[PDB]
Parts: C-alpha cells; structure tokens; sequence
C-alpha cells in the first residue's frame, strides 16, 4: 500500500514538496522510487533511494533541482522539488522493489499525485 | 538516453484475438553482467502501472501465461494469446539495464 501526496498547481519556479506512505510491507527492504506519466502517457523516472537510503540516483534533468528522502515520520519517502518547470506536469507515483529478489524496478505503484506546473 | 520505441501506438483487437506488441530500443540493452534488463508494465484504464514480465521473459505472480515476451539485443516483443477485457489498457515496455532508466510511451489495446 503506497499513497501519495502533496500534488498541486504551481507555477514555474515554484517548490513543492510530494510524499508517498507506506503501510502493508516491511518498508526498509524495498527500494523507493518516483515515477511521472506526462499528459502524453509516457513515463519517466525520477529517482531512487535505496533500502537505508545509503545510495540515490536522479534523472539529470532532475539533478540538484529535486531531491529525495526516505525521512522516518513514520514509513515515508519524500520527494522535495524546487524550481519547477512546465516540463515537470504530469502524475507523480512512488513505487517500490524488493531488495532480496531481483525482479524489475517499480515492482509495485501507488495510486499517483498529479501536478501541474502552469500559468 | 536508451530511447525505447513501441509499435504500434493503438492496437485494436477483438476478444479472442491473438496480438504481438513490438518495442525496440536504441542501445543494446544486455548489462556487462549478462542480464537484460527489459520489462514490460500493464496500466489498465484508470489504474497505476502493474508488472507484468520482468527481464525479457519472466511473468511476474499473478501474470496468467497468456503472456509470453521474446526478444534480444535491441528488438523484442510481447505476446498475448487470447485477448481478454481484463488485458485490455496500455503497455509499456522499460529498461533498466542503463541509467538513466527508461520507458517507451506505451501501446493502447482497444476493444474493435
């Protein structure tokens, strides 16, 4: 079970800050991810963050402007974005992957948080 | 990037029918440790993606055997056997053999 939230309307340049909670899985043995669909339907990652959150990698046309966290509140990942592009509209989705199997990455998805970065 | 090309964009089909979906990549997506890192998602209508073959061939649990994916180096393909209201949605193949990792833009299965 994975939820997302914090998706808006913003406008260029503006910050914004998602999250996806988690519930029905040991959380500390999956790596986390962020996944946007554009209004095009293609999809596009964003990131990952390991199981401990020891290594992350970005897409680079995301590097510096958006960072991401598996903070502990209580089972979260974050995904803190700043200096928003139109370029960025679309639905974000946290999704996860066992770290003792080896299947694909984003084995599972989360429901989606839209966000839209216009006017 | 590895730039991942589905063909085609809309595919209509009717119930019972046999399909193959095609998705070729710009690299050769075999990684220096011998796997290829080539999957391929579901995203039925209204829902969130879903895995459905992992690495080329490997259908993930739940995955009835109505799909089968082939292929190799740059050129594979998804098969679906008997066409069912439930498969229908967009697929999306995707690699992660190379960073950054990538998608194709999907192939939208259309009732006929």
């Amino acid at each position: 079970q994975l939820v997302e939230s914090g998706g808006g309307l913003v406008k260029p340049g503006g910050s914004l800050k998602l999250s996806c909670a988690a519930s029905g899985f040991i959380f500390s043995d999956n790596y986390m991810y962020w996944v946007r669909q554009t209004p095009e339907k293609c999809l596009e990652w964003v990131a990952t963050i390991s199981d401990g959150g020891t290594y992350i990698d970005y897409s680079d046309s995301v590097k510096g402007r958006f960072t991401i966290s598996r903070d502990n509140a209580k089972n979260n990942l974050y995904l803190q974005m700043s200096s928003l592009r139109s370029e960025d509209t679309g639905m974000y989705y946290c999704g996860r992957s066992p770290i003792y199997y080896d299947y694909a990455p984003f084995t599972y998805w989360g429901q989606g948080t839209l966000v839209t970065v216009s006017a | 990037d590895v730039v991942m090309t589905q063909t085609p964009l809309s595919l209509p089909v009717s119930l019972g029918d046999q399909a193959s979906i095609s998705c070729r990549s710009s690299q050769n997506l075999v990684h220096s440790d011998g796997k290829t890192y080539l999957h391929w998602f579901l995203q039925k209508p209204g829902q969130s993606p879903t895995l459905l073959i992992y690495k080329v061939s490997n259908r993930f649990s739940g995955v009835p055997d109505r799909f089968s994916g082939s292929g190799s180096g740059t050129d594979f393909i998804l098969k679906i056997s008997r066409v069912e209201a439930e498969d229908l949605g967009v697929y999306f193949c995707s690699q992660s053999t190379h960073v950054p990792l990538t998608f194709g833009c999907g192939t939208k299965l259309e009732l006929k």
